[PDB]
């Protein structure tokens, strides 16, 4: 298992849940968003391999190839290296995709952008070959945007690493299916993006307050025999 | 902690019974970033003592009392070592904060 | 020998209270056993007498815990401290042992907390020239450094000397009294029996507020306050 | 342990239904009931039976409908009929749904239908949902009637709210208090104490009900339920509904906190009460900008805000007594 | 260094009652000292009234004024000569001039 480690130092998240009026945003980016971003990376890095009549089919085929080299439907995981918050925002979201109401119907709508100082992203692979290891490692970087085109994103470093079978608390995101055996945060994340599925995922986030403010610190969960070390500290992770 | 006594003196500049309404000195003492301007503002506030004395004397109620000389050196024995503006604000703002208290003066 | 009043000791005050209630029980026991049926507990007239005597023997015990006695030592002001607020903490702990039931102990603690001055909590007009508010009584109770030693055996010498059922006293601390009083207030304010709790608590409180006869009279219009103590003439001769 | 599970749909509506579960249990009994937050699920652990839960729920529905009949297709000026429902159709839809639930449950019959969810119970909902390349007609989101009624019971019984008319338009501020670590039944009931019915203020002097933070400060000023927020951590989720010219939309969804404001109020009112509420009310009525500066200082721990608020208040009509100043100084530390 | 109170005791006699000497201009000059030379000029102007107040203090049943000692003058000269910056000079000039307006119990 060649696990791809990257560091995303970007302030605001941009992925919203199934919502209207006020657009509720995910506390952590869902696997669908990261998968789409990596598919975009494959699109603009090697456009000869993925070529479609329309962008939808190119995105679908890039996603399919990524999932082909993925371990299973259980997709990329993340580790919040910074406290999380819900940062409210007001936007002039136009409404013209509905019946009638012409085409210029813009009204102010709220869409909060989750703020994050630092985050880490771990893709779980199944020992992809060397001639494509560089391909996907380069595809890990140049991840310019997440969510919509509003919130920019940037990488810090990219690497491949084994889990070295180390015991450590699970500081990643895992589905609430197998880790049930194990101050809990589980919610619908939509692991698989839709293109014309829904798994409950656990999060290492708690709403503890130290003096006055709450933010969202670490969860300090039970340790897991599978982990990975970055910048010295070791964080546990779940793999199938 | 020698705060009420000076607060009641600063209250003499805001109360309607003294129809002079010295509000600039309150802004000066409240908006103080370092040592010098806070002392300048407190001096400007204290300089109007004869104004208040003759205003209360000529109106009927007992004249206002000047802050005692016993805590005058107490003001400068602490503010000198508040080199950091962050902890200096805790007193600079509080000086004007106590300037708006009730402070019943004349019956 | 701790004294609840300025010049009256607790023992004599409680004796006068129970003596005053002695001539009233025949008038109020039938009226007080009826209202108990609507909350879910029923008991005989003797049990009602025992319950009311338990309330009488323990109605103001916070008056002697290192605070009220010190304030009432020579001239010290009360500073808006509600002693009776801790008394319920005893009652809820004591009545629970007396009747082996939860709701009767809860209502007894609530009613013994109800007298003196009520705590006005939940919505208010923009004026209050009193200390009835909870935001100040909680701060005052934050200074509750337990209770003086003599009280622990005092109740042991109180319930046993009158009737005698079972001696039991808790050990008050700073946090247990807060937890108990908040639980009592919450269970009184938000149990689905909304007005019924108020009605029954007032019905139980009416006999208890007859302490004017027991204590030293200080009201001019006491004739109206003594009309209820009067009863029908026994006979013409 | 019955340990009722709560449907995972929307952490606001999820909170409403899981947070009315407690009152449903209380009205049926169910001693020693607690709420464990699961991020959004908000599970509840208790030892109640399903039939007892149903009895409590029908008791709550009976009380709510009895309150609804007090005012009069029947439209009432209550919390769950027209006070909080900004849409006119819901004014009749909600009572019909509630009485349908009553009829179904009183006959020991589980509900077998689904109904539209209003924006009041969950602002994340609305009229349109982006599927792939557009929206869905009608209202795509639907909820089972049982959870719908439970969330309505919770909203009516627990969550405080404020309605300000000001002529043609209409503002509705809705506040829900969310625990973050753990709560027992007494804590949740203490929070329920905050709810007050018929907050339809209107008038013109009380024009400070705009600026949602100021409105919630004004509402919390006169509330003295329990200083639980100093020993337990709670957050507030609040939102505004506006009907400017029959254009129903939401313009504010900030997520503030309730511990700091309650701590400030308790510290200010611990010294003087007569000079506390009168002070705050006069400052709100006269110095609205000063009140905004004061609440900003409270939420941000800023020294200049208190001075600006006091100066603005003293400019027009505020006495600003000594004891509150001393309390502010003590808070400053 | 303790001489500020001593000099302010004498300065307070220039504005207090029971003296018939209302010299506020000298207080304003000694408090608005922008440079060392004008600060010293204001100090000299204030000290020039020492006989003025000392002679008449005994003529009205009051204790003689606490005229600053030459050690206070030496300390003031040492502080002035070491301050070439108006920054701390402003606060130094304010410090002693603030003692002028105080509730001194000069005459019992
Ligand atoms: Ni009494
Ligand atoms: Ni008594």
């Amino acid at each position: 298992m060649d696990i791809l480690l990257v560091c995303l130092r970007f302030p605001f998240f941009s992925v919203a849940k199934r919502s209207y009026q006020v657009r509720t945003s995910f506390l952590l980016p869902p696997p669908s968003a990261l998968k789409g971003a990596l598919a975009k990376g494959l699109i603009l890095l090697k456009p000869e391999k993925y070529a479609s009549s329309s962008l939808d089919e190119a995105a679908l085929k890039a996603i399919k190839e990524i999932e082909s080299k993925l371990v299973d439907i259980k997709a990329v995981s993340v580790a919040p290296l910074s406290p999380l918050i819900r940062n409210a925002f007001l936007l002039k979201r136009l409404r013209n995709l509905e019946s009638g109401s012409n085409a210029e119907k813009s009204d102010a709508m709220r869409r909060e952008y989750t703020f994050t100082r630092e985050l880490l992203v771990a893709y779980i692979f199944k020992n992809l070959t060397q001639e494509e290891k560089n391909l996907y490692l380069k595809a890990a970087m140049l991840i310019d945007v997440i969510g919509d085109t509003e919130s920019l994103a940037t990488p810090v470093w990219a690497s491949f690493v084994k889990p070295e079978d180390k015991k450590a608390p699970l500081a990643f995101s895992a589905p609430y299916t197998e880790i049930y055996s194990l101050r809990m945060y589980i919610e619908k994340m939509r692991v698989s993006p839709e293109y014309s599925q829904e798994e409950i995922f656990y999060l290492p986030i708690e709403e503890r307050r130290y003096k006055r403010i709450v933010y969202y610190a670490r969860i300090y969960p039970p340790e897991v025999e599978k982990a990975l070390t970055v910048d010295g500290e070791v964080l546990g992770i779940w793999i199938p | 902690g020698w705060i009420r006594n000076i607060g009641r003196y600063l209250s003499y500049l805001v109360d309607d019974t003294f129809e002079e309404y010295a509000y600039d000195v309150v802004d000066g003492i409240a908006k103080a970033r370092t040592q010098e301007e806070l002392l300048e503002g407190v001096y400007k506030a204290l300089r109007l003592a004869p104004k208040l004395k003759k205003k209360a004397e000529s109106k009927g109620c007992p004249p206002p009392r000047i802050p005692s000389p016993e805590d005058i050196e107490a003001l400068e024995e602490k503010v000198e070592q508040l080199s950091n503006p962050k902890d200096l604000r805790k007193l600079a703002v509080s000086l004007a904060l106590w300037a708006f208290a009730s402070w019943n003066n004349c019956p | 020998s701790c004294k609840a009043f300025q010049g009256q000791t607790l023992r004599e005050h409680i004796e006068a209270m129970l003596a005053a209630w002695e001539i009233v029980k025949n008038k109020y026991i039938p009226s007080i056993i009826r209202v108990m049926k609507t909350v879910g507990v029923k008991f005989t007239e003797e049990d009602a007498d025992k319950f009311m005597k338990t309330l009488i023997i323990l109605h103001d015990v916070g008056k002697c815990s290192e605070v009220y006695q010190k304030h009432l030592s020579n001239n010290e002001p009360l500073r808006g401290f509600r002693h009776e607020l801790v008394s319920a903490y005893y009652a809820y702990n004591i009545l629970k042992d007396m009747f082996k039931d939860e709701t009767i102990a809860f209502i007894g603690a609530l009613v013994v907390m109800m007298h003196h001055e009520p705590i006005l909590m939940g919505q208010i007009r923009s004026l209050d020239k009193e200390e009835l508010t909870p935001e100040v009584v909680l701060d005052k109770l934050r200074t509750f450094n337990g209770v003086m030693e003599g009280t622990e055996s005092f109740i042991k010498s109180m319930i046993k000397e009158k009737l005698g059922v079972i001696p039991k006293v808790p050990s008050p601390t700073q946090e247990d009294v807060l937890r108990e009083v908040i639980r009592l207030s919450v269970l009184a304010r938000h149990r689905p029996d909304s007005g019924k709790l108020r009605m029954v608590v007032g019905a139980l409180l009416i006999p208890l507020v007859c302490d004017y006869k027991g204590a030293a009279a200080a009201a001019a219009a006491a004739a109206a306050a003594a009309a209820a103590a009067a009863a029908a003439a026994a006979a013409a001769a | 342990f019955n340990e009722f599970k709560t449907p995972q749909i929307d952490p606001i509506f999820d909170l409403y239904v899981a947070y009315g579960y407690v009152v449903s249990l209380i009205r049926g009994g169910a001693k020693e009931a607690t709420l464990i937050p699961h991020g959004a699920s908000y599970l509840i652990q208790t030892d109640v039976s399903n039939e007892e839960f149903r009895h409590g729920l029908v008791d709550a529905l009976s009380s709510m409908l009895s309150l609804h009949i007090a005012l009069a297709k029947l439209v009432s000026d209550a919390d769950f009929s027209a006070g909080a429902n900004i849409n006119n159709v819901y004014w009749d839809s909600v009572p019909r749904n509630l009485e349908k639930l009553m009829k179904d449950l009183e006959k020991k019959r589980s509900v077998k239908g689904t109904a539209t969810i209003p924006i009041t119970l969950m602002p994340s909902a609305g009229k349109y949902m982006l599927k792939h390349f557009g929206v869905q007609g009608g209202n795509p989101i639907k909820v089972d009637l049982l959870n719908y009624a439970l969330a309505w019971v919770g909203f009516h019984y627990y969550t405080p709210y404020i309605k300000y008319a000001k002529g043609d338009t209409t503002w509705i501020h809705i506040y829900q208090i969310a625990p973050v670590e753990e709560v027992d039944m007494i804590s949740i009931l203490s929070l329920k104490d905050l709810k007050m019915h018929l907050p339809h203020y209107y008038e013109s002097n009380l024009d400070f009900l705009i600026n949602r933070r100021l409105a919630l400060l004004y509402h919390l000023l006169h509330s003295e339920a329990l200083e639980l927020f100093t020993e337990k951590e709670f957050v507030i989720h609040s939102y505004t509904l506006e009907r400017s010219g029959n254009n129903q939309a939401i313009r504010s969804f900030e997520e503030e906190e309730i511990g700091k404001l309650m701590d400030f109020l308790w510290k200010l009112k611990r010294r003087d009460f007569y000079h506390a509420i009168k002070f705050i009310d006069d400052l709100l009525k006269k110095a609205t900008e000063g009140a905004l500066a004061l609440i900003d200082a409270i939420m941000n721990e800023r020294l200049e805000g208190f001075y600006t608020a006091l100066k603005l208040g003293k400019k027009a009509g505020v006495v600003s007594s000594r004891e509150i100043v001393a309390a502010l100084e003590d808070i400053i530390c």
